[PDB]
């Protein structure tokens, strides 16, 4: 599994792959790994497949519960603290074989400059969090290749289309260098899933755009 | 003498609820509309329980606030245990009835509150909205058209009965609501609706210039 | 007969609070100003709850001291659980209302206290300061201009209503506060402010030669 | 009827404390002096709480003995948790006030005791000594000059008020103390001082031939 | 009405203790002598608490028996925790006073008992023996010469006061004890002494032909 | 009013015990003899506690049955903790006195029972047998000759006092027992003895043709 | 990681580095390790990155809670005792892989001589504390090199500028001799962070002064 | 350590040595190991030095507590049962390195024949007790040599002097054959301690008699 | 670490060293190890440095608490019992690596002969205590050398000066034979600390006397 996220002027984008594997045998082909937690945040969890779906659902329930109870949504720091506590509380389960590595992307509506209101937060095993300042981050078993690809491709990002294209290219490279990550499926018609967050909110990217970008990249690489 | 104690508690609760202001809830084409007399922006009498369930009450604030918090906590756990679509307002009404009955029977002083639970159909479906009324002693009843609680209900009940019209629009039903309550500008008024055309969450508040334009 | 017991408790609380001195709290251009009649340097009636929340009370010292300690403990835990900017005075007022209601209902003797919670905007922002009043039985109300508790409030309330002026300065509002309380030098006077121009903490005490110069 | 029960408890406590002997505490140049009427060598009414805090009481022995033991236990734990210099008499007075209020409110029979807490400055520093008085119902007050509890206080209070002099010496202040209590040799007299010139511990007893020489 | 209940309990205890026989305890050259009127060989009113502490009581047997057992258990634990020479009769008297006060305050029926604690100096030392008296409500007093409890004390008290002599011998003091109690042969008499010339344990009983020879 | 409640409980217990039949216990040359009026073969009023201790009671069966079971359980544990020869009847009498006092003080209804504990010397030794009597309120007394409980005791007490003879034989003492109780054949009679000539266990029942031959 | 602290006449200064490492891979580049606990104290924790941020926040909350409750701030000895108890309570977590080594610097306003009111306190694994009398102390994985550098460079300290320069030089030497410690970044523009405490209070040092000092040192070493 | 006890017509005698050892280094020279528990009993405990002093004090406190509570002293069987329970309750501590081996000697005043009223009781590790009928017993690390010496020397015992002499000789032999047992000290003047119990009670033996007996034995062995 | 104590006619003296070591690296140079517990007692604890400071503070608090509660100070036996219980309660912590070896010296004001009222008490690992009768005792990692030196030097002690000189000489020998013990520092000016207890109370010895004695000893040994 591999999930990438990067910042562009005016928003932030996230993407992930669709492959599930039990050892060396492929057991999943259309797994979704990116979720819309609230109106302005998205989460992506890597690791054991069973734990991630539970994790995201618990996180969304917690945020909605606080919103309904207090009548006002939490600040970004509060959300980061809640996620960090949730990650910290799973150390024994991770030791016994249930590991979850989350990635957070969001848009801060209470900031000063609207063109730099996007945030990317990464977490460690112990429960420490860091706010990215380079503009991109990746998690999973093929995150090194995707990060190395983004390091070279980040200079071309100016808007929401360039960021999506760069994310798709990074996912393609990660699938190229790692067998646990699934690449685009042309025979079946399965493509990665992406989410874009801007001043209007978090929206899902239609499959047609991702298919067009993947076809362009594949024909370019030939 | 249990009869005498029950009588004293019943008169205490009735006198407590007779002091508070009035709040009405009626069903229109788009869903359910809540209108209340509230001078305060900070303290609110109408709230949201779940995706399709609304809350409304009259009486002492610190009591129905606790009741609302308990209802929200009950609602959230069930949707995690089974599913979000397995939560209905009848279960919440039953829970409120049991809680109020236990409080009336065992507590030193009964709660001087009157609750109402409203629900609307899911997105893309058709169904008549449901209204329930829970009384301080645990009594529960179902109303098809409207519920009026707080203050002197009878004149307002008569006005609403005379001037009620089904499948009305928002401005129309809001105007009869305001007129019946008058029998009141942007301030000292709380208005909320349960919109059945929304995808997931049906609760939204109408405040500011939109309330002025609508009324 | 619950009505008779409620009556006796209510008269007991009213007679208890009628004995104590008076303390006022009003909003000016810079924030909120607290003025109290306190002969003692050691025992204080005005304190700080959080970064932007103030505390004030009248009645018996050993009761509102416990209430203040409980409020501080509640405030500190929340800012560690979520964040420092997620703490508001409305939550503290609600907690105080619940605690006072429970004490009035269940305890052998009700608390003869009257509380007030004030909040100001964060640094660099604009907002109208909020004032809340909590009554010995659990009643909570919101006041836009000023709160007066303790002793005979009515003459002081009339004087403050007649002579109130918005967007006043510190010396000005302090002078009406002192004049209304008189209807008092450096000694037998407690003065504190919630300064909204400070970066992090808004509470500071005015004592010594500065109080003499200001007044 | 809570008012009647409070009245009965208050008269019971007042009649209980009216029986006991009188003990006075006044501040002089060297610190605080305690004078009490005690026929017994074995049972003592004046004791030491901490390095700079003294204890004194009147009433029934088995009650203020328990109070003194609780205060000592509270004082010792705090100095281990934080430091020896973080312990002040105001905290002990507050703890005593809370304990007495709880006992008066909830216990079957109220304590017929009257407490007093005194503190002095640390070695090498200057500060006015502080005196506190705690009343059977939980009331706490601060006195600048002297505290008189037990028996008929008013004549002794008048004599002390008339003949008080600041910055007096040990023999001088002791003589007004004895004269005011008379309005008494080595026996049937308990005398203790809080000496502010000592390095660490300020409490010492004056008994035997030294009391004869001083008086 | 707490005053009325306290009055009823006090009269109940006084009437209960007024029924029992009389027991006296006086100090002589060798220590402390206990004389009691006891027709029974099996059931005993005088006992030993520790190495240098004695016990004596009057009233109902099943109550002061429990008190004696509790005192013995308290005494034995302390000498293991710290040392055998750190145990004094004042601590036991204080414990008894606290226990009796708690029983009088909280129990349904007060104890109709009257206790007395005596102590003597260690071997090879000199000291005046100490006598304490504990009253059913928790009152504690110190007596220098003698203690008389049970029945009509006043005539016996007058006789003992008139005929008391310090530094008397065993036969002498025993004769005034018997004469004052008469105002009685080997049977219906219990006699015990606290001998201060013994190395470790100071308690011994005088019964049989030795009592006949002495008296 | 505790005095009135104590009076009512005392009259209730006295009226309860006044209804039951009479049982006597006297000491003869061989030990202690128990004679009771019991029409039932199945339900027994006389039992055995330990090797040398006997039990006897009058009143309600379901109460002294519980008391006997508790006494047996207490006796068996002690002989395992220390030894079989460290168990004496005085300890059992004290335990019964404490239990009866606690029941009388705290329970809703007092026990209408009257107990008696008898002991004999060990095998090969000489000693006077001991008799104890425990009263419903916790009172304990020691009797040298005989104990009579149940019904109208006074005529039986007078007859036993007049016709008592020490060092009598079994038939002799049994005949005065029967005659005094008459003031009765094999049926409606319960007879048991504590034989001091037996090696280990001293309790045996006399029933059937042996009782006919003896009487 | 490496944190240094030294005393100068009239105050005390603290400084630390910015590198985070997971084994032999660099995962952090602008980590802050020095915090202002209250008006007159500063704290620096070395060890696991996740534990330190939690530790400092808990310590600050405790101090503020006591201040608000009692109305008077704690004495220096009380603060040392609280920190020692907090360190002692983490022995099992340190055994299982969560170790924190704190360093404390402060200014005592209740002292006699104002020119020697600065304090430096070091802690051991068991929970014992010691007040430094030599004038300097260092913690971390490169503390030995920094201490050896300060031992030779301490003779030049007379005021707040010399102490800052010596601290920067010691950090430079520690980064030179240890790979887990990050040196100045000239390409990116990242420099160590410092805090100065004096009679007026604890203040943060602007980045310009540290950059100038680092450039001077680098040109001197060339 | 070694403690011996033997019976003579009309009483019983006990004795022990004075050496304490930590491995192979001598750390004690005047240790007392025989205690008078009550008026007619004596106890001697071998094993760990710390446990024995605690053991004897607890036993004496228990006996005095029962005496005061019930007004009559316990029988001999009750004392044996209490000691056996106390020994049985220490099995886990003995397993973890706190072992105590007690020896009991007493005089029964409630017996028939006064000339055979002396008793010697030995205990095992599990908690079983046995009443000696041969007339002597020994405990410690040199008990075998002392028992073998008493087996040959017991024929000469007729009174309280012969028994004391035989006990001293047995202790001398035990010290001769075992290095953990200390012999008489002529340079310093330290000799074993003994207790004699008869119809009058338990008394301590003055040091002069033991010194004279030890000197006689030493000159005899030369 | 090494702490020594010896008796002279009319009082008792204690002394200790100042070195702290973490393995083979010196981490402390002016550590104080001798404390005045009350007016007539002094305590010195060897072992882990962190545990000793906690131990002494707890002991002093306990003694003062009893004094205030009962109005009379404890006897010497009670103090010994409390210290023995405190030592016994730390066996598991000593097993897991927190060992404390205390030494007690005091003056008994309730004795008969005032010239022999000094006491020295030593403790073992299990919790057993012994009252020294030879006149001297030492604890620590170099206690054997100090004890062997005192065995030869004890004949010269007649008063408070000779005892102090002998204690300093024993500490010098212990530092000479053991590297974990620090000797006198002539370059820095650090010397051992001593406490003298007599009929007037426990007082601290000024550094000038100890420096003079150390200089005399050093010049004698040259």
């Amino acid at each position: 599994t591999t999930i990438v996220a990067l910042k562009y002027p005016g928003g932030v984008v996230m993407a992930g792959d669709r492959r599930s594997t039990q050892g060396n045998m492929i057991s999943g082909r259309d797994v979704r790994k990116v979720y819309i937690t609230d109106d302005y945040t998205a989460t992506g969890i890597a690791g054991t497949a069973a734990v991630a779906v539970e994790f995201a659902r618990l996180y969304a329930v917690e945020l909605e519960h606080y919103e309904k109870l207090e009548g006002v949504p939490l600040t970004f720091a509060g959300k980061i603290n809640r996620l960090a506590i949730m990650v910290r509380g799973n150390l024994a389960a991770a030791m016994q074989g249930l590991l979850a590595l989350p990635l957070l992307a969001g848009y801060d509506i209470h900031a000063s400059d609207p063109q730099s209101a996007g945030r990317i937060v990464s977490f460690d095993a112990a429960g420490g969090w860091n706010i990215e300042e380079e503009g991109y981050q990746a998690v999973g078993s093929g995150s090194l290749f995707a990060k190395s690809s983004m390091k070279k491709l980040y200079s071309q990002v100016t808007d929401g289309d360039s960021g999506l294209r760069v994310a798709v290219e990074a996912l393609y490279d990660a699938a190229d260098d790692d067998s646990a990550t699934g690449g685009p499926d042309l025979v079946r018609g399965i493509f990665p899933t992406a989410v874009i967050i801007d001043a209007d909110g978090a929206v899902d990217v239609p499959e047609s755009r991702i298919a067009e970008l993947a076809r362009a990249i594949i024909e370019s690489r030939s | 003498s249990p009869e005498q104690a029950m009588r004293e508690r019943s008169e205490l609760a009735r006198k407590g609820i007779a002091r508070a202001k009035s709040v009405v809830a009626l069903a229109y084409a788009g869903g359910v509309l809540f209108v209340a007399e509230n001078p305060s922006r900070s303290l609110q009498k109408i709230s949201e329980l779940y995706d399709r369930v609304g809350f409304a009450a009259a009486g002492k604030f610190n009591e129905f606030d606790n009741l609302r918090r308990g209802g929200i906590q009950f609602a959230d756990t069930r949707g995690y245990a089974y599913d979000r679509r397995d939560v209905t307002g009848r279960q919440l009404a039953n829970v409120y009835a049991q809680t109020l009955g236990t409080i009336f029977t065992e507590q030193a002083k009964p709660y001087e509150v009157e609750l109402c639970v409203a629900e609307v159909a899911h997105y893309g479906e058709t169904k008549r909205p449901e209204l329930y009324r829970i009384t301080y002693d645990g009594s529960i009843a179902d109303e098809p058209h409207f519920v009026v609680m707080g203050g002197t209900t009878e004149p307002i009940a008569n006005a609403l009965k005379e001037s009620y019209a089904e499948n009305a629009s928002l401005t129309d039903a809001l105007r009869i609501a305001v007129a019946a309550l008058r029998a009141l500008g942007v301030a000292s008024l709380e208005v909320a609706v349960l919109d059945a055309n929304r995808p997931r969450r049906a609760f939204r508040r109408i405040t500011g210039s939109a309330l002025q334009a609508l009324l």
